[PDB]
RNA sequence: UAAUAGAGGCGAUACCAGGGGAAGUGAACCAUCUAAGUACCCUGAGGAAAAGAAAUCAAAGAGAUUCCCUUAGUAGUGGCGA
RNA sequence: UUUCCUGGGUAAAGGUCGUCUUCCCAGGGUUAGUCGGCCCCUAAGGCAAAGCUGAAAAGUGUAGUCGAUGGGAAACGGGUUAAUAUUCCCGUACCUCUUAUAGUUUCGAUGGAGUGACGCAUGAGGUUAACUACUGCUAGGCGAUGGUUGUCCUAGUUUAAGCAUUAAGGCGAUGAUCUUAAUAGGAAAAUCCGUUAAGAGAGCUAAGAUGUGAUGAUGAGUGCUAUUUAGGUAGCAUGAAAUGUAGGUAGUCAAGGUGCCAAGAAAUAGCUUCUAAGGUUAGGCUAUAAGGGACCGUACCGCAAACCGACACAGGUAGGUGGGAUGAAAAUUCUAAGGCGCGCGAGAGAAUCCACGUUAAGGAACUCUGCAAAAUACGUACGUAACUUCGGGAUAAGUACGACCUAAGCAAUUAGGUAGCAUAAAAAUGGUCCAAACGACUGUUUACCAAAAACACAGGUCUCUGCAAAUCUGUAAAGAGAAGUAUA
């Protein structure tokens, strides 16, 4: 799995730009299949920099309740679950591309 | 050895005695080289049924690998090192230190003490605690942990105060009364233990209560007069039957004299005459 | 009053797991008939718990 | 061990061959008998399977096996009861 | 399994209402070398090549492999967000390895050995968070009503892992580490053989205490700003006020010491050690700086409207914390921290239903039956029978004292004085005696109308069983009996 498939695209959330502004920490989606090392090293691939470490979460498919055309519950559908990645970079480092 | 009764300060303590452990060398925990963690039994088997009743959740206890079979230690002395207690059996048992450096344990017989030499083979003296083939034991005395297949380990009598009496010898064959009293042809070539069993007040005891009773690991005892027709053929106890029948097992079997051994066995050339009732 | 479902998740697992089928006869049986009545849940299994 | 070749499992809550094989019932009880070699289980295959080129039928002179029509509810069989 | 946080909503669901909700909609939220797993180990047990037995399916079963509720390298304190933290940040540590350097010197098994490695009861003692008793130091108050700038009131006075120092106690001088000489195990050994000759050898374990960690953090408070229900609450700044004495629990020392019989896991892991086939920078070891932490779980509920009971159900649900006063106590009552006021209410009080309080005179006259209630109840003293297996019966029965102040006294109690109808003043806290039947007794039993005189029981007798034992489960093999042996 090349560089590319490993990052899938970063957060733009109210805690993520708050950790980021604070104590340099960039959070990515990445792929189920990556582990610490592959996203450590396609970090670097890609934005030419060097993390001090790497932390990954599992974050569980939200379930939802399926309702008729008419309307009333028949079933339970869920989200897509998927893998998010804190980046922690020298106080130094940056990524421009945000 | 000796019996130690108790003052009657509860209702259960009027009628317990247990046995007094002077003759053994106290303060012991066995050889960490020879005993091993076990289960307890209970009688269930393979398949998972109960095969034998009423055995059940007594106190744990290690095993400790006993030596029946002295043969391939023969011509070599060993030293008595101390006398032990063994909860898997009646007897006491004694820890050999040979002269090689490997240490076994034997059934402790009735007045070796620690320090003894003990010698196993046909050049051994007669001396209480050697083996040695029945040819070699001289009529009139008394044996025990008897071997029965040239082999196989004294698979004869074993059990706490217990001895056998030598009473002839013939052609290939020996003959020696057992304990159970019937008088049985041995093979000459078979190894015996000179001298009784210690510990001959093992069954002089009055356990004194269920509890310890329990503690044998030994489940409660129905009576089949207490059961359903259903249950056992004596059940039906509307008003305290007898079981109006022939006492009979909880399987048909009658059980007032009936004669179980096989009438055609393969060793009826070997039993001379039967114990008696 | 403890009833009937005191709910272990070793015990769920182990006895009714899809290799407890797959590891007997009767078991396959079992899986083969839920197959052709085209059951959306075939074993325990489903229920994602270890 | 090596070398290859072929098998493993599923489908078809159908069909086929072999092995094991009931009982609810009927006989106005019931045990022989019946239900029935049915239900079911197990092992094997196939596009069909099985069987098959007479040490056969049977009193006619026919000429392998298999499947329909008739013989015929006849010949027999059965606590000669069902 | 999103129920968690934020914003929005009231078809329905909530036993009423609803702007609310565990309900609905959208978005956000779970960060680990040290936690729990994974992994290396085995117990109960499952599977199982070979072998053996069976119409078939399969059944037994050794070598092997899985299987925690157990044994195994390593971290604590504080802060921060609307929600995560022993995970992030701050401060300070620890454990494993890969490479490289420098001093080196014997490394290397799926094999051997040691350690690992354990019971119950029971004191007494060493230290100690929590906790109150006092002194002081700090912050606030000096009080709508008599007295209160004092011996006043209220509150705080905190802080870990790790590291260095030493060491209460215990085990130890009948030997714990070691040094040779011999060698009948199973790979063969410089280890274990711990077996045996000497003879040199006393150290090991260990809570805790001090210092450092820590001019840090925390911090009752105090100060600006907004806001306000005029009470504090939101942020920002700032703030040693004892690391004081004495008492002292539950932990811990302690897998300790001392007794007892019912004689108290395993490991191929971890730790240490020995070598074969082999290796002699091929490594292993001691450091030293450089960097490598796998994969999974992490939100939230978890004595409950989020688990188990069809329910927003008077039920059940393991373990660790368990403040203060009273007291022998985790009893009883009250209360701090903290959490709640049971998800229909408001009027009226008729009969009646259920649960309680009190009662004139009598005291079981009620009734199948003293059923139910009432009564007895604590502590310290006095005094206790028939009968008995000599232990008991026995808390037998019966009775006295108990508050407050002062004095004596170590305390328990003693004396005097004072007050009340009542002084174990509340609550908690035995009714007793006589005789008979059955069962000896402690226990067990009809989950959901029978708890008993039934079952079990220690004890007794008869009888079977010589070990490829009797017995039991199966067509068998096979397993239990039993790794037992008629004192079974």
């Amino acid at each position: 799995m090349k560089a590319y498939d490993i990052i899938v695209s970063p957060m733009l959330t109210e805690k993520t730009n708050t950790q980021r502004e604070s104590i340099n920490v960039y959070v990515f989606k990445v792929n189920k299949r990556a582990n610490k090392k592959e996203v450590g090293a396609a970090i670097k691939e890609l934005f030419n920099v060097t993390p001090v470490s790497c932390n990954l979460l599992n974050i569980k498919s939200k379930a939802k309740v399926v309702v008729s055309r008419k309307g009333y519950p028949i079933g339970k559908g869920k989200t897509s679950s998927w893998k998010k990645a804190y980046v922690y970079l020298k106080k130094e480092d940056k990524i421009d591309i945000f | 050895m000796g019996i130690k009764t108790y003052k009657p300060k509860t209702s259960s303590l009027r009628y317990k005695t247990t046995l007094s452990f002077d003759d053994l060398s106290k303060g012991n925990d066995p050889l960490k080289s020879l005993t091993k963690g076990k289960k307890f039994k209970s009688g269930r088997d393979s398949s998972g049924r109960i095969s034998i009743r009423r055995r059940g959740g007594g106190h744990k206890r290690k095993y400790r690998l006993i030596d029946f079979n002295r043969r391939d230690k023969f011509s070599i002395p060993a030293r008595v090192a101390s006398i032990e207690y063994d909860p898997n059996r009646s007897a006491n048992i004694a820890l050999l230190v040979y002269k090689d450096g490997e240490k076994r344990y034997i059934i402790s017989p009735k007045g070796i003490k620690v320090g003894d030499v003990l010698e196993s083979g046909p050049n051994a003296p007669i001396k209480i605690g050697n083996a040695l083939p029945l040819e070699n034991i001289p009529i009139g005395r008394t044996v025990h942990n008897i071997e029965l297949n040239v082999g196989k380990g004294g698979q004869l009598i074993r059990s706490a105060g217990g001895y056998a009496m030598i009473l002839a010898s013939d052609g290939n064959y020996v003959t020696v009364k057992l304990s159970s009293g019937e008088m049985r042809l041995i093979f000459k070539k078979c190894i015996a233990t000179i001298g009784e069993i210690g510990n001959e007040d093992y069954a002089n005891i009055s356990i004194g209560k269920a509890g310890k009773s329990r503690w044998l690991g030994r489940r409660p005892k129905v009576r089949g007069v207490a059961m359903n027709p259903v249950d056992h053929p004596h059940g039906g106890g509307e008003g305290k039957t007898s079981g109006g029948r022939h006492p009979v097992s909880p399987w048909g079997q009658p059980t007032k004299g009936y004669k179980t051994r096989k009438k055609k066995r393969y060793s009826d050339k070997f039993i001379i005459k039967r114990r008696n009732k | 009053m403890k009833r009937t479902y005191q709910p272990s998740r070793v015990k769920r697992n182990r006895k009714f797991g899809f290799r407890a089928r797959m590891k007997t006869k009767g078991g396959r049986l079992i899986l083969s008939r839920r197959r052709a009545k085209g059951r959306m849940k075939l074993t325990v299994s489903d229920e994602k718990k270890k």
